[PDB]
């Protein structure tokens, strides 16, 4: 029993900035690492980053400037801020544990609507 | 960077058929694919990592293959539970993509 629960701001106004909070149980955050994944609604799977164990971050390439992903090891917490929204940012953004190649646990998402 | 496709984007299926889905990279991925089941409403799940291998709890009714560019996922005769939408994702550097997915539903 490993969990992983995403909660974030719900509907923002485009041009603001996001912050949404990953919430892990069971495992620590010095051992896996945390990816950040979104989904459009009815659209694919986009991944937009990751933090390692050690805190080193990746990114995709395209968002890599209005992203920023952080961690507190203490509170067990993976933070995902995104700046400038765009109506198209609108999308449920999920974490999920990585260990050796392959993303074994998803939290369920979040909801995140840009609307002015 | 590697994009993935996947092919079909959906396909309509019957109970006890048996499919196959195809991921294909723009550049070598040396094996390192996932594969990922995503129901209505609900969060991805892993299927199958480093191109064959199960996780656990996976029907063997599963099962994928391939090497280089080309990549395949296996489905032996549907069931029900099978239905919704398939993803590969590729662990090759960085950045990691997922490819656009495969929409399996019942005909």
């Amino acid at each position: 029993q490993v969990q992983l629960q995403e909660s974030g701001p719900g509907l923002v106004a485009p041009s603001q900035s996001l912050s949404i909070t990953c919430t892990v149980s069971g495992f620590s955050l010095t051992g896996y690492g945390v990816n950040w994944v979104r989904q459009p609604p009815g659209k694919g799977l986009e991944w937009l980053g990751m933090i390692w164990g050690d805190g080193n971050t990746d990114y995709n390439s395209a968002l890599k400037s209005r992203l920023s992903i952080s961690k507190d090891n203490s509170k067990s917490q993976v933070f995902l801020k995104m700046n400038s929204l765009h109506t198209d940012d609108t999308a449920r953004y999920y974490c999920a544990r990585e260990r050796d190649y392959r993303l074994d646990y998803w939290g369920q998402g979040t909801t995140v609507t840009v609307s002015s | 960077d590697i994009v993935l496709t996947q092919s079909p984007a959906s396909l309509s299926a019957s109970v006890g058929e048996t499919v196959t889905i195809t991921c294909r990279a723009s550049g070598n991925i040396h094996n390192y694919l996932a594969w990922y089941q995503q129901k209505q409403g609900k969060s991805p799940q892993l299927l199958v990592y480093y191109t064959t291998t199960l996780a656990d709890g996976v029907p063997s009714r599963f099962s994928g293959s391939g090497s280089g560019t080309q990549y395949s996922l296996k489905i032996n005769s549907l069931q029900p539970d099978d239905f919704g939408s398939y993803y590969c994702q590729h662990f090759w550097s960085t950045p990691r993509t997922f490819g656009g997915g495969t929409k399996l539903e019942i005909k």
